[PDB]
C-alpha cells in the first residue's frame, strides 16, 4: 500500500476559529486525494476531492489545498455542527488507503450535570436481578467522576457508565451509570444515593429517591 | 434516490465465511459510469478500502487483504456482494458498501449506512426492554435494553417523532459476554399525561424488535 | 509516347528534365488535360483521379500521386452510419471498418461486446478482428474502451491511431477514456496530438508506462485534464521495472520495448528507437541525420576504412557496386536511351571509372572512342 499519515490525531477548537489538518502521503498521489467526515452512527462524507474542489454542496468553509505528498484541510471557521472525525483518501494508486483520522472536536462553556435516579422495577427484578440507573444530562466538559450511596458507605465499581460524544448542536455531553445488583441486594436495602462530583456545581450535589415510594 | 443499502449476516462464525449484500436503489448497477465498493471499518478506527467491481468482472481487490475477498455481482435482484473467507478475531467490523464515479469525482460519493457484522464463536441474543418511569421542572423517562447479542441495539421513541432531546448512551460489554445500554428522553414535567411514549426498541441480529410503552411511576 | 521530362542529359545523368514532346493518355502527345482532366503519375494525362490514388494542385496543376498506402476512407458511426444507433462495435459489425483511415465520431469498446448479445442476434466478438482498425489513424470524436479482452497486454489494435481529435466527448468532457482494463501498457504508439478533450485512465491496475507521458505535450487545448486514477502503483512498476527501455529518452514510452519509445536516448531508427547507427559497421547500409539513422544508397560500396554515405540520395557516397556517372553511380549504365534531338544513347563501358559515350544509332553494344563498334 501508499500510506496516508493524517496528522494530528485529535484537535479540539472553537466556534469561528480556523482548523488546519493535513496528511503526508508516503509517496506522491499527485492530487488525487480527497477528504471526509465521519460523523458518528453514520459515515462518510465527501467534502473535497482532488486536493482541492468542493463537492456539492458541502459548506464554503471546507477547504483544502495540497498537492505532491503533502496536503491540507482547513476548515475555515468552525461550528458546533463540526464535531467528527475527518479523513484522507487517495485514489491514484491502487489499493486505496486512508489517513489515521484526526478527531475534532469544539470547546463550549462548562455546563452543569443535570442528573436523574431512576429505580429498579417488577419488569425488571421479577425475572432475576435489575438495575438502577442513575443520570447525566447534558453537561460539559469531558472528566467527570461519579459517586455511589446504595443505603450507606462506598462504593466501588460493578455498576457501569456510558458517555455518548459531544453533542451534534450544542457540543454538550451526556453520561450515565448503572448499580446493577440481583434482586436480593438492591432487595436488601432501602434507599440508595446518588452524587455527582461537578466543577459546574459547588458543590458534590446528591439527588436520590427510596424504592417505593 | 439512489442508495447503498448492506445487508444480511450479524454474527459469523471465525474460520468461517463472511458475506454480505449492497443494493441499489434508483440506478442501474450495470454501466461503466461506476465502481461499486467495499470498505470496513473496525470499530474504533480508520477506514479500509476492499476491492470493487466494474460492470464486467473487473475486480480489484485490496492486496493488504490476502486473497480471501472476492466480489460478485447478481444482476436480478440488482445488487453486488461481499464474501470474505477465513474471517478471524481480526475480520470484525462494519463494512460499507460505497459508490465511485469515475467520470464525476473519481471518489466515493454515496455510502450506504454501513452494517455490522461481528466474527465470533458461539452466539446470538436477543434482550428484554424493560421501561423507566422517572420518579421526581422538565422530566426524564427511558428504556433499559439489557441481555443481547451482537451489539447493535437500536432504539427509537415513538417511531421517529420523539427525536428530540433523546440520549441513546454506546455499547455497554457486561461482563454476562453480553451486551446493554441505556437510552433516555427529557419532556416537559408537566403532562406525562398526553404525549405518551413506547420506545420502538429492536435488535436485529436476533429477530426481537419490541416496544414497551414507559408507564408513569 | 514522346518523352516525359527531359531526356538523359550529358552533365546531370538523370533523364532530366524538360522538355522535347508533350504529354497525353487522350491518345494525343499535346499538353494538358486542358480544365477537363487530371494527369497520372505515369506521365499519361488523363480524366477523374486515379481511384487510389488522390488528386493534388502543386503550383495550380493538377498532378495525382500515390497514396502511401492505405489510401484514405473516413467511416463514420457509430450510430449514425453504417452503424446507427447501436452500444459497442460488435462482433456484426466491425467489419464495417476493413481499410479505415479514420472515421469520424466517436467509437466505444464497451464489453456488451465480446460477450455477444442474443436480444439482438449478434456473436461475440473475436479478437482477432479487432485488428479490423489498424488501419484507423484519426477520431474525430472520442475513443471509450471498457471492455478488452484480457490475454491482450496493450490497445495494440489501436496502434496507428495517430489522433484523438476534439471534435466530441464521453460525456461532454473526456476524448479518450480507457475504464479499468487488463493490459498492461497503454500500447498507443502513434498517437502524439489529443485535439481536445480529456484523459482518464481509471482502474487499469497491471498498468505500468502511461504514466511517464507529458500529456500536455499531446494536448492542443487550454484545460487539458488528464486524470491517471487507482492504477498500477510506480513500485509495482519498478519492482519488474516495467520501466522504459534504458535506450528510451528522458520523455517516456508506451510499453518497454524501444518501438514503444517517445524519442531516443541515443539516435532512432524508422519507428523504433536504436542503440547507436549503422553507419560504420554494415548492415542495411546507413548513416546518421537529424538524429535519424537513415540508409544509404542500394549503389554505394561499405567499407572497413570509409563510412559509405556522405548522405542520403544516389550519387554522393563512398563507392560503387556498379560502375558511376559524374556524381551519379548507375545501377545499370543506360545503353539503348532516348532521346534529346531524337538520340538513343548509347554509352558505355570503360573499367575503374564511368561510362564513355558512342557512335550514332547504336543500338548494338559499343565499345571504344576510336571506331571499331557496330558491326
Ligand atoms: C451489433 O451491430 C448491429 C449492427 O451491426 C446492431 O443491430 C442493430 O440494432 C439496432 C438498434 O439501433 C436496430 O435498429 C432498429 O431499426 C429498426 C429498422 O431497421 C427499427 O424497427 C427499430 O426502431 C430498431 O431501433 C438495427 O436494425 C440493427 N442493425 C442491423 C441492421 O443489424 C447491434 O446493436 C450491435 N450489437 C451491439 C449491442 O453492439
Ligand atoms: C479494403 O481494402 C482492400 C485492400 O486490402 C480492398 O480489397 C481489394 O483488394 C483485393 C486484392 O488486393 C481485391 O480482392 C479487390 O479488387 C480490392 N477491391 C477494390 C480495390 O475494389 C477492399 O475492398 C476494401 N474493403 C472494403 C470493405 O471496401
Ligand atoms: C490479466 O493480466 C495479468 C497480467 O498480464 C495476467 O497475470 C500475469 O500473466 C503472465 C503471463 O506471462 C504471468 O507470467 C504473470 O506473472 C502474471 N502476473 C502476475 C504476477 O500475476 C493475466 O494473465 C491476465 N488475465 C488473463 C488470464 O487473461
Ligand atoms: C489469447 O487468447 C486467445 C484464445 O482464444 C488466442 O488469441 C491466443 O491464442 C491466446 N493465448 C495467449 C495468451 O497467447
Amino acid at each position: 500500500e501508499i500510506v496516508m499519515t493524517q496528522s494530528p490525531a485529535t484537535l479540539s477548537l472553537s466556534p469561528g476559529e480556523r482548523a488546519t489538518l493535513s496528511c503526508r502521503a508516503s509517496q506522491s498521489v499527485s492530487s488525487y486525494l480527497a477528504w471526509y467526515q465521519q460523523k458518528p452512527g453514520q459515515a462518510p462524507r465527501l467534502l473535497i476531492y482532488d486536493a482541492s474542489n468542493r463537492a456539492t454542496g458541502i459548506p464554503a468553509r471546507f477547504s483544502g489545498s495540497g498537492s505532491g505528498t503533502d496536503f491540507t484541510l482547513t476548515i475555515s471557521s468552525l461550528e458546533p455542527e463540526d464535531f467528527a472525525v475527518y479523513y484522507c483518501h487517495q485514489y491514484g494508486s491502487t489499493p486505496l488507503t486512508f489517513g489515521g483520522g484526526t478527531k475534532a472536536e469544539i470547546k463550549r462553556t462548562v455546563a452543569a450535570p443535570s442528573v436523574f435516579i431512576f429505580p429498579p422495577s417488577d419488569e425488571q427484578l421479577k425475572s432475576g436481578t435489575a438495575s438502577v440507573v442513575c443520570l447525566l444530562n447534558n453537561f460539559y466538559p469531558r472528566e467527570a467522576k461519579v459517586q455511589w450511596k446504595v443505603d450507606n458507605a462506598l462504593q466501588s465499581g460493578n455498576s457501569q457508565e456510558s458517555v455518548t460524544e459531544q453533542d451534534s448542536k450544542d457540543s454538550t455531553y451526556s453520561l450515565s451509570s448503572t448499580l446493577t445488583l440481583s434482586k436480593a441486594d438492591y432487595e436488601k436495602h432501602k434507599v440508595y444515593a446518588c452524587e455527582v462530583t461537578h466543577q459546574g456545581l459547588s458543590s458534590p450535589v446528591t439527588k436520590s429517591f427510596n424504592r417505593g415510594a | 434516490q439512489v442508495q447503498l443499502q448492506e445487508s444480511g449476516p450479524g454474527l459469523v462464525k471465525p474460520s468461517q465465511t463472511l458475506s454480505l449484500t449492497c443494493t441499489v436503489s434508483g440506478g442501474s448497477i450495470s454501466s461503466g459510469d461506476y465502481y461499486w465498493s467495499w470498505i470496513r471499518q473496525p470499530p474504533g478506527k480508520g477506514l479500509e478500502w476492499i476491492g470493487y467491481i466494474y460492470y464486467s468482472g473487473s475486480t480489484d481487490y485490496n492486496p493488504s487483504l490476502k486473497s480471501r475477498v472476492t466480489m460478485s455481482v447478481d444482476t436480478s435482484k440488482n445488487q453486488f456482494s461481499l464474501k470474505v473467507n477465513s474471517v478471524t478475531a481480526a475480520d470484525t467490523a462494519v463494512y460499507y458498501c460505497a459508490r465511485v464515479s469515475i467520470f464525476g469525482v473519481g471518489t466515493f460519493d454515496y455510502w450506504g449506512q454501513g452494517t455490522l457484522v461481528t466474527v465470533s464463536s458461539a452466539s446470538t441474543k436477543g434482550p428484554s426492554v424493560f421501561p423507566l418511569a422517572p420518579s421526581s421542572g422538565t422530566a426524564a423517562l427511558g428504556c433499559l435494553v439489557k441481555d443481547y447479542f451482537p451489539e447493535p441495539v437500536t432504539v427509537s421513541w415513538n417511531s421517529g417523532a420523539l427525536t428530540s432531546g433523546v440520549h441513546t448512551f454506546p455499547a455497554v460489554l457486561q461482563s454476562s459476554g453480553l451486551y446493554s445500554l441505556s437510552s433516555v428522553v427529557t419532556v416537559p414535567s408537566s403532562s406525562l399525561g398526553t404525549q405518551t411514549y413506547i420506545c420502538n426498541v429492536n435488535h436485529k441480529p436476533s429477530n426481537t424488535k419490541v416496544d414497551k410503552k414507559v408507564e408513569p411511576k | 509516347t514522346c518523352p516525359p521530362l527531359m531526356l538523359y542529359n550529358p552533365t546531370t545523368y538523370q533523364m532530366d528534365v524538360n522538355p522535347e514532346g508533350k504529354y497525353s493518355f487522350g491518345a494525343t502527345c499535346v499538353k494538358k488535360c486542358p480544365r477537363n482532366y487530371v494527369v497520372t503519375d505515369h506521365g499519361s494525362c488523363v480524366r477523374a483521379c486515379g481511384a487510389d490514388s488522390y488528386e493534388m494542385e502543386e503550383d495550380g496543376v493538377r498532378k495525382c500521386k500515390k497514396c502511401e498506402g492505405p489510401c484514405r476512407k473516413v467511416c463514420n458511426g457509430i450510430g449514425i452510419g453504417e452503424f446507427k444507433d447501436s452500444l459497442s462495435i460488435n462482433a456484426t459489425n466491425i467489419k464495417h471498418f476493413k481499410n479505415c483511415t479514420s472515421i469520424s465520431g466517436d467509437l466505444h469498446i464497451l464489453p456488451v461486446a465480446f460477450r455477444g448479445d442474443s436480444f439482438t442476434h449478434t456473436p461475440p466478438l473475436d479478437p482477432q478482428e479487432l485488428d479490423i482498425l489498424k488501419t484507423v489513424k484519426e477520431i474525430t470524436g472520442f475513443l471509450l474502451i471498457q471492455a478488452w479482452p484480457e490475454n491482450r497486454t496493450d490497445l495494440h489494435a489501436f496502434e496507428n491511431l495517430e489522433i484523438i481529435r476534439g471534435r466530441t466527448k464521453q460525456h461532454g468532457q473526456f476524448s479518450l477514456a480507457v475504464v479499468s482494463l487488463n493490459i498492461t501498457s497503454l500500447g498507443l504508439r502513434s498517437l502524439k496530438e489529443i485535439s481536445d478533450g480529456d484523459v482518464i485512465i481509471s482502474g487499469n491496475k497491471n498498468l505500468c508506462y502511461a504514466n511517464t507521458i507529458n500529456w500536455k505535450k499531446l494536448f492542443g487545448t487550454s484545460g487539458q485534464k488528464t486524470k491517471i486514477i487507482s492504477n498500477r502503483g510506480e513500485n509495482s512498476c519498478k519492482a519488474t521495472g516495467q520501466v522504459c527501455h534504458a535506450l528510451c529518452s528522458p520523455e517516456g514510452c508506451w510499453g518497454p520495448e524501444p518501438r514503444d519509445c517517445v524519442s531516443c536516448r541515443n539516435v532512432s531508427r524508422g519507428r523504433e528507437c536504436v542503440d547507436k547507427c549503422n553507419l560504420l559497421e554494415g548492415e542495411p547500409r546507413e548513416f546518421v541525420e537529424n538524429s535519424e539513422c537513415i540508409q544509404c544508397h542500394p549503389e554505394c560500396l561499405p567499407q572497413a576504412m570509409n563510412i559509405t554515405c556522405t548522405g542520403r540520395g544516389p550519387d554522393n557516397c563512398i563507392q560503387c557496386a556498379h560502375y558511376i556517372d559524374g556524381p551519379h553511380c548507375v545501377k545499370t549504365c543506360p545503353a539503348g536511351v532516348m532521346g534529346e534531338n531524337n538520340t538513343l544513347v548509347w554509352k558505355y563501358a570503360d573499367a575503374g571509372h564511368v561510362c564513355h559515350l558512342c557512335h550514332p544509332n547504336c543500338t548494338y553494344g559499343c565499345t571504344g572512342p576510336g571506331l571499331e563498334g557496330c558491326p
